RNA sequence: UUUGCUCCACACAAUAUAGAUGGAUACGAAUAAGGCGUCCUUGUGGCGUCGCUGAACCAUAGCAGGCUAGCAACGGUGCACUUGGCGGAAAGGCCUUGGGUGCUUGCUGGCGAAUUGCAAUGUCAUUUUGCGUGGGGAUAAAUCAUUUGUAUACGACUUAGA
RNA sequence: GCCCUGAAAAUGGAUGGCGCUCAAGCGUGUUACCUAUACUCUACCGUCAGGGUUGAUAUGAUGCCCUGACGAGUAGGCAGGCGUGGAGGUCAGUGACGAAGCCUAGACCGUAAGGUCGGGUCGAACGGCCUCUAGUGCAGAUCUUGGUGGUAGUAGCAAAUA
RNA sequence: AGAACUGGCGAUGCGGGAUGAACCGAACGUAGAGUUAAGGUGCCGGAAUACACGCUCAUCAGACACCACAAAAGGUGUUAG
RNA sequence: GAAAUUGUUGAAAGGGAAGGGCAUUUGAUCAGACA
C-alpha cells in the first residue's frame, strides 16, 4: 500500500516476523523494521540460550572464516531468521533482501515516520498466554551483543523526545475536536451526516 | 485532479508453476484490496497493460506496454492469472502492472 | 467418519423355503452416508448372528432425526474400544443438543485421548442422562450449577489485513 | 588413529594471524578505566626505546 | 501474388543441433540421434535437449511453402523458367548459384513478362 | 563509538606537518594553513566544534606528537597520535 | 601535457531505473487490561466515554486542469525570503517570527474545449554521465628514480632529499 | 494417551532449509485451493485399418477422397529416406561475362539426415533426374600420420677455486 | 545367500517421495483449453498463518508409508479411563 | 590456403568453473508482405 512500511519490532515472535517480511518483500514492498532488541521468541529464554550456542559451534573445520557466520545482534538474527526464507542465492532473491533494513531502536529517518504492526506475529494476539518465552536483546547480550544498554540508552532519550511530540498533539487535537463541534448541528454538517459522515 | 488513475494496482508476482517446473505463458497477479476469489471475480477480462520505459525512442515515445487480460481467479486469495500478448519478462517479479476497468459491465 | 446421521437399519436371513418369515432384528446406526450404515449393520450383526450379507437381506433403512433438537441435553456414552495392547470399555459423558451431535464429538476426543481411530471403536450405547445429579463424570457437572457465567478473557481479533495500524487490546 | 603420546600444542592461536602488522606504531587497542574524580591528566605517552 | 492458403504455423523453428555439438569443436552441430546406454539425451532426461521426431512434422497444406505463398524451384535457363508459365501463384523461381551474370538479367527479363516470381533478383545485378 | 570531530590547535610544528606527507621537501607545505584560518575570525567556529564536543561526546582524547627532533634518531617525521583523557566531567576535559 | 577544478543557476544532449502515478499519517506502556475527555485531595484517584478494526484519517471538482470578473472572509495553503529556537543514533530533519507573492472549489459569473474521429500507457517520476556558457569560491599532491635499515625473497614496509 | 528418565563417538550440520509451542507439533473431522508427458474436448503429424473413385476432354493409379483407432523403448528385426567415389542413358543442363572449393551469430525448404540462395574469396572445371556400382558417411578404438595448445616465458641454464 | 505367484527395474521418461534404478501416481507423436492423480498449500514454493474438538512445554520436544532405528524397566508431569 | 591454434581491432558478459532447455525484456540484424 504505502512506499516504505515501517515495523516497530516489538511485541513480534521472530520467526512469524520473518515469514512475513519476506513475502511483503518479494512482491516487491519495501519494508524496514525497527526497535529489533525487543522482539520475542516461543521458549523460555534458556532453551533459546542453547539453540544459539549449537548455531556457535557450527564453524567450517579448516578455515572458521570461510564457514558458517555468527551474528550476534538482535536485528541480524532476525535477518538471518528473514534470509532463510528468501531464495537468496537468485537475483530475485537479492533484489528483495535490498528492499529491506532491520534496527535495534528507531534511528533517524524512522522514528518521526509512523510505524506498524503485523497481529500475525504480534506475540499477546499469537501465543497462548502462560507460555514461556524470550527477548531478543536479552538472548543477544547473552550471546556477545556489545550494545544492549547504549541502545536503551537513546531509546530512552527518544521515547521522551516523542512524549512531548504526542503531548503537543494530544492537546490541538482537542481544539480540533472542539472547534469540529461548534460545526456540529450546523446545515453542511447535518448533510454530511446523512451521507454517513 | 491530483489523481488520474483509471485502473486498479496490481502486482506482478510469479509465473504459474509448478513445485519446480514454471510455465510463462501465463503470469499470476496480486490486484489491490482484490482478497478473496469472490471480490476477484469482478477483474475476470479486464485488460492488463504493465507499462515500462526504454533508452531507445520508438514510435514518438520512450514508454511501451505489453498488454494482457485478467482470464481466471488463482487459489483462496483474490490472487489472479493473466495471459499477455508477449510473455512477462520475469524481471518484472514483484513490479507494477496496471488493471483497469473496461471491458466493464455497469 | 464425516458428519454423522443415525440410522435404523433392519434385516433378516434369507427366507429359507423351510423358514419362510425370519426373526427381524434392527440397529441404531452410527455413520455418515447410508451405505457406510448398512455395512456397519453387517458388520455387527455377524459379530452377534450366524449370517453374513450373502446369506441376509436389508429389509429397511430409515434415518432417524433428533427428538427435540434444540434441547440441550447430557449423555452419557458407552463405548468399547481397541488400544495398542488390550481392549477396553469406557463411559463418557457428553453434554450437547443432539445425539448425532454428540457422537461426532464422541469419535474426536476418543481419537484425541485415546488415539483410537473410527475402525477401533464400538457405540455400544448412547442414552440421554434424565434426571441431573446422575451426571457422574465432573467436566459435565461443573455446567449444571445455576446462575452459571463465565466471561471470556484474551479475546483475539483475527486481523484481515496483513498490517495493522493500532496495536491491539484483548479486553472482551 | 589417534597420537600415541599426547603432548602440547606449539604456537598460541591467539595471536592469529602472524602478518605483518599494519603499522609501526601499534595500536593502543584499549584505554584505563575512567574515575571522572580524579585530575585530568594524560593516559600514556609516546617513546623511543 | 500467391495462392490463397492457411496461416502457416512453423511447429519448431529453431534448430535441432546435436548433442554436444556445442562442447567439443569436432562435432558437428549436424543432427546424430545418440546411441549411449547412460546418455542423459537419449534417455529424454528433463531439461536436456529435444529430439527430431515425426510429431514435430509440418502440415500437409502449408509444407514448403516459403513466406510468399509459393513452393519455390531452381531455375537455370529460360526454358527452365518457363515451366513456370502457367503456375505463378503456386511456384516461385530461385535462379541458380552457378548461373551466370549476363545470363540472369534474361532470366529475370523473362520472369517479369511471364509474371513469374523470382526470390534472388539481385544476384550479381550490376548497379 | 565513532568520531565527532577533531579540533586542531592554531599553529603546527613542521615536526608533525612532517607527519601528513610522504615527499615533503618538494610539497609547498599548505597543510593546516586553511584550518588556521578559522581563528581569525574571532575564533566562532573552533568555538562550537569545542563546544559540540562537550554537548555530546561520551569519550575525550588528545592529539599529542613528539618531539623528535630532542631525539638522536635520523627521522624527522614526529609521531602523532590520540590518546584518553581519564579526569573528570567531560566538559572538564576538553578545557584541559 | 594546450584553460584544467569546484559549488550555485539553464542549455543541449546522452544513459540508465527490481519498477512514482492523491499522502511511509511519529507517544509510551499494558493485554486476567487500556485510549480519550473531565473533576479533584494529583492518586495504583473520582466520574464519563470509546473499542468489536485503517472500510480510518487527510486530500480530492477546474485544457494532465486553460483564460477571466466579483462577493464573503482575515481563513487555508504553494514559493522565494527574514526572526528566534530545537535536533549527533545515521543528527542533514522539526518548529517558530515577520513582511512579499501565486492559488483557493468558501460562494456567484463570463469564455474555452470537437476533427486524438468508438480503446491503442498515449508519454507529466528520477538515474548517473558528458559538452560548451557565466554567477561565486579554490591554486595540491602521489608515484618512478635516488636514498635509510627500526623492514625486506620480489612487491611491500620505515626514513631522507629546493 | 502425549511428555520426561532409561538414551555414549569421533571434520561443523541438518523434520530438505528458515523457523514454529491455543503450532507451522500429535490424533481426528469438514470444506476450499495448488499441478504431470495421465483423463475430456480441438488442431496439426505419422502409423494401421475400413470405405469411395479410370469416364473422357488436364497436371500424379505406387494416386485422388471420406472415415475410425493408435503413437514409450536398450539389444534386435524390417521399412522409407539422406549424403560421397566411379558407370550407362538424359537434360542439345552449369561455366573464364567466373566451374569446383573455402569463409559468412545473412535469407529460405525439410521432423531429420541434409537441400537452396545471397555476399565474400577464388581460378577450370561441375551439376539435376532414371538407372548401375562400391576401398561409400566417424567422436571415441592406450586407434594411424601429420599439425596445434594449456602447462610456460615456467622447470631450469648452480659440479670441475677466478 | 536361496526357492514360489505376481507386479516391476533392467530397456523408461513424466508427477510425488527434498535427494535416490526397484516406492506412490501415471507410462511419452507436436500443441491450445479444462480437470485431476500421488503429493502438498507460514516463508523458501504454485496453493487457507482455513474451519473444528481434544492432547502435548522437553536445561538434548515433535513433525508422515517404503526411510534412513531404538528396547526392557521406570515417573506424585499431565490427560482420559 | 579449411580446422586446431595465435595477433590486432569492434561489440558483449563475468561475486568459487563454462557450456545447455522452455519463455520473454533489451540491443543489434533480416526476410516477407502491402498495394
Ligand atoms: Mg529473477
Ligand atoms: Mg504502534
Ligand atoms: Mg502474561
Ligand atoms: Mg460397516
Ligand atoms: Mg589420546
Ligand atoms: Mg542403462
Ligand atoms: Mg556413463
Ligand atoms: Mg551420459
Ligand atoms: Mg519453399
Ligand atoms: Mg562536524
Ligand atoms: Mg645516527
Ligand atoms: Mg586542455
Ligand atoms: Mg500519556
Ligand atoms: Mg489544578
Ligand atoms: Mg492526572
Ligand atoms: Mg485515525
Ligand atoms: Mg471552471
Ligand atoms: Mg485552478
Ligand atoms: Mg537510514
Ligand atoms: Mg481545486
Ligand atoms: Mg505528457
Ligand atoms: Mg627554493
Ligand atoms: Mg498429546
Ligand atoms: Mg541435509
Ligand atoms: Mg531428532
Ligand atoms: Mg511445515
Ligand atoms: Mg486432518
Ligand atoms: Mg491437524
Ligand atoms: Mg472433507
Ligand atoms: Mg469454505
Ligand atoms: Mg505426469
Ligand atoms: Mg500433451
Ligand atoms: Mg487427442
Ligand atoms: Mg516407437
Ligand atoms: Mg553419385
Ligand atoms: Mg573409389
Ligand atoms: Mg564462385
Ligand atoms: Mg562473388
Ligand atoms: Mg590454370
Ligand atoms: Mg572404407
Ligand atoms: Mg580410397
Ligand atoms: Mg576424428
Ligand atoms: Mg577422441
Ligand atoms: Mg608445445
Ligand atoms: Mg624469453
Ligand atoms: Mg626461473
Ligand atoms: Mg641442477
Ligand atoms: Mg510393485
Ligand atoms: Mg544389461
Ligand atoms: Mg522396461
Ligand atoms: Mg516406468
Ligand atoms: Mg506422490
Ligand atoms: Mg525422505
Ligand atoms: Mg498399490
Ligand atoms: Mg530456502
Ligand atoms: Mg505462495
Ligand atoms: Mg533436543
Ligand atoms: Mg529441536
Ligand atoms: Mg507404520
Ligand atoms: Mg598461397
Ligand atoms: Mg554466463
Ligand atoms: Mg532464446
Amino acid at each position: 500500500v504505502e512506499p516504505v512500511v515501517v515495523i516497530d519490532g516489538k511485541g513480534h515472535l521472530v520467526g512469524r516476523l520473518a515469514s512475513v517480511v519476506a513475502k511483503q518483500l518479494l512482491n516487491g514492498q519495501k519494508i524496514v523494521v525497527v526497535r529489533a532488541e525487543e522482539l520475542n521468541i516461543s521458549g523460555e529464554f534458556f532453551r533459546n540460550k542453547l539453540k544459539y550456542h549449537d548455531f556457535l559451534r557450527k564453524a567450517t573445520a579448516f578455515n572458521k572464516t570461510r564457514g558458517p557466520f555468527h551474528f550476534r545482534a538482535p536485528s541480524r538474527i532476525f535477518y538471518k531468521a528473514l534470509r532463510g526464507m528468501v531464495s537468496h542465492k537468485t537475483a530475485r532473491g537479492k533484489a528483495a533482501l535490498e528492499r529491506l533494513k532491520v534496527f535495534e531502536g528507531i534511528p533517524p529517518p524512522y522514528d518521526k515516520k509512523k510505524r506498524v504492526v503485523v497481529p500475525q506475529a504480534l506475540r499477546v494476539l499469537r501465543l497462548k498466554p502462560g507460555r514461556k518465552y524470550t527477548t531478543l536483546g536479552k538472548l543477544s547480550t547473552s550471546v556477545g551483543w556489545k550494545y544492549e544498554d547504549v541502545v536503551a540508552k537513546l531509546e530512552a532519550k527518544r521515547k521522551v523526545s516523542s512524549a512531548e511530540y504526542y503531548a503537543k498533539k494530544r492537546a490541538f487535537t482537542k481544539k480540533v475536536a472542539s472547534a469540529n463541534a461548534t460545526a456540529a448541528e450546523s446545515d453542511v454538517a447535518k448533510q454530511l451526516a446523512a451521507l454517513g459522515y | 485532479a491530483e489523481s488520474h488513475r483509471l485502473y486498479v494496482k496490481g502486482k506482478h508476482l510469479s509465473y504459474q508453476r509448478s513445485k519446480r517446473v514454471n510455465n510463462p505463458n501465463v503470469s499470476l497477479i496480486k490486484i489491490e484490496g482484490v482478497a478473496t476469489p469472490q471480490d476477484a471475480q469482478f477483474y475476470l477480462g479486464k485488460r492488463i497493460a504493465y507499462v515500462y520505459r526504454a533508452s531507445k525512442e520508438v514510435r514518438g515515445s520512450k514508454i511501451r506496454v505489453m498488454w494482457g487480460k485478467v482470464t481466471r481467479t488463482h487459489g483462496n486469495s483474490g490472487v489472479v492469472r493473466a495471459t499477455f500478448r508477449n510473455n512477462l519478462p520475469a524481471k518484472t517479479f514483484g513490479a507494477s502492472v496496471r488493471i483497469f476497468l473496461y471491458p466493464s459491465n455497469i | 467418519m464425516a458428519h454423522f446421521k443415525e440410522y435404523q437399519v433392519i434385516g433378516r436371513r434369507l427366507p429359507t423355503e423351510s423358514v419362510p418369515e425370519p426373526k427381524l432384528f434392527r440397529m441404531r446406526i452410527f455413520a455418515s452416508n447410508e451405505v457406510i450404515a448398512k455395512s456397519r449393520y453387517w458388520y455387527f450383526l455377524q459379530k452377534l448372528h450366524k449370517v453374513k450379507k450373502a446369506s441376509g437381506e436389508i429389509v429397511s433403512i430409515n434415518q432417524i432425526n433428533e427428538a427435540h433438537p434444540t434441547k440441550v441435553k447430557n449423555f452419557g456414552v458407552w463405548v468399547r474400544y481397541d488400544s495398542r495392547s488390550g481392549t477396553h470399555n469406557m463411559y463418557k459423558e457428553i453434554r450437547d443438543v443432539s445425539r448425532v451431535a454428540a457422537v461426532e464429538t464422541l469419535y474426536q476426543d476418543m481419537a484425541a485421548r485415546h488415539r483410537a481411530r473410527f475402525r477401533s471403536i464400538h457405540i455400544l450405547k448412547v442414552a440421554e442422562i434424565e434426571k441431573t445429579a446422575d451426571v457422574k463424570r465432573q467436566y459435565v457437572k461443573q455446567f449444571l450449577t445455576k446462575d452459571l457465567k463465565f466471561p471470556l478473557p484474551h479475546r483475539v481479533q483475527k486481523s484481515t489485513k496483513t498490517f495493522s495500524y493500532k496495536r491491539p487490546s484483548t479486553f472482551y | 588413529s589417534h597420537r600415541k603420546y599426547e603432548a602440547p600444542r606449539h604456537g598460541h592461536l591467539g595471536f592469529l594471524p602472524r602478518k605483518r602488522a599494519a603499522s609501526i606504531r601499534a595500536r593502543v587497542k584499549a584505554f584505563p578505566k575512567d574515575d571522572r574524580s580524579k585530575p585530568v591528566a594524560l593516559t600514556s605517552f609516546l617513546g623511543y626505546k | 501474388a500467391s495462392l490463397p492458403h492457411p496461416k502457416i504455423v512453423k511447429k519448431h523453428t529453431k534448430k535441432f543441433k546435436r548433442h554436444h555439438s556445442d562442447r567439443y569443436h569436432r562435432v558437428a552441430e549436424n543432427w546424430r540421434k545418440q546411441k549411449g546406454i547412460d546418455s542423459v539425451v537419449r534417455r529424454r532426461f528433463r531439461g536436456n535437449i529435444s529430439q527430431p521426431k515425426i510429431g514435430y512434422g509440418s502440415n500437409k497444406k502449408t509444407k514448403f511453402l516459403s513466406p510468399s505463398g509459393h513452393k519455390t524451384f531452381l531455375v537455370a535457363n529460360v526454358k527452365d523458367l518457363e515451366t513456370l508459365t502457367m503456375h505463378t501463384k503456386t511456384y516461385a523461381a530461385e535462379i541458380a548459384h552457378n548461373i551466370s551474370a549476363k545470363n540472369r538479367v534474361v532470366i529475370l527479363a523473362r520472369a517479369k513478362a511471364l509474371g513469374i516470381k523470382v526470390t534472388n533478383p539481385k544476384g550479381r545485378l550490376a548497379l | 563509538l565513532r568520531s565527532l570531530t577533531t579540533v586542531w590547535a592554531e599553529h603546527l610544528s613542521d615536526e608533525v606537518k612532517r607527519r601528513f606527507y610522504k615527499n615533503w621537501y618538494k610539497s609547498k607545505k599548505k597543510a593546516f594553513t586553511k584550518y588556521s584560518a578559522k581563528y581569525a575570525q574571532d575564533g566562532a567556529g573552533i568555538e562550537r566544534e569545542l563546544a559540540r564536543i562537550k554537548k555530546y561526546a561520551s569519550v575525550v582524547r588528545v592529539l599529542v606528537h613528539t618531539q623528535i627532533r630532542k631525539t638522536p634518531l635520523a627521522q624527522k617525521k614526529a609521531h602523532l597520535a590520540e590518546i584518553q583523557l581519564n579526569g573528570g566531567s567531560i566538559s572538564e576535559k576538553v578545557d584541559w
